């Protein structure tokens, strides 16, 4: 095949890959809770919605060898 | 005035990537927008949000963010691959093909 487009998706997600969880999450929510911009107010609400998923998030990041 | 420490910027970045890698593209954009509002020069967050915007079908925002990385980091070939995908989502197949060629060229250095 002329063009390796089958490897395009894998290359995009490698490109996006960057090179205690409970305490760090509570600290980040603490800081984002003071932001008044829409971006910080949106992320603070999101991190609060995913609060019941902290163990799942930490477990998955641990399996991905990141946290 | 709001600031994140270095470890907090990385923790917010890893959670943004987690949502991307796990198929929650919009959550990745929400988290990484807050990261890049407080530190707009964070390249790893720029790259993650870019691919997050692609998976969230936001080709307009992705194109501008692909241009931003092309300007502030022209050596990285992955920038033109992102511009190719965004212009593809925007319907401009001619531009998407040209940006893909530069991706292939820049990979060979
Ligand atoms: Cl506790």
């Amino acid at each position: 095949r002329l063009y390796p487009e089958r490897l395009a998706d894998r290359a995009l997600l490698d490109f996006a890959t960057p090179h205690d969880f409970h305490q760090a999450m509570q600290g980040l929510r603490s800081v984002l809770a003071e932001g008044q911009s829409p971006e910080l107010r949106a992320a603070a609400i999101l991190l609060e919605q995913m609060h019941a998923d902290e163990q799942l998030m930490q477990m998955t990041l641990h399996l991905l060898h990141k946290v | 005035n709001i600031t994140l420490t270095k470890r907090q910027q990385e923790f917010l970045l890893l959670n943004g990537w987690l949502q991307l890698q796990c198929g929650h593209a919009e959550r990745a954009c929400i988290l990484l927008d807050a990261l890049l509002t407080l530190n707009p020069e964070h390249l790893a967050g720029r790259r993650c949000r870019l691919v997050a915007l692609l998976n969230n079908n936001q080709g307009e925002r992705a194109e501008k963010e692909a241009q931003w990385l092309i300007s502030h980091d022209p050596l990285q070939a992955g920038n033109w691959l992102c511009l190719s995908r965004a212009q593809q989502l925007n319907g401009d197949l001619d531009k998407a093909r040209h940006a893909y060629q530069h991706y292939l060229e820049l990979k060979d250095h």
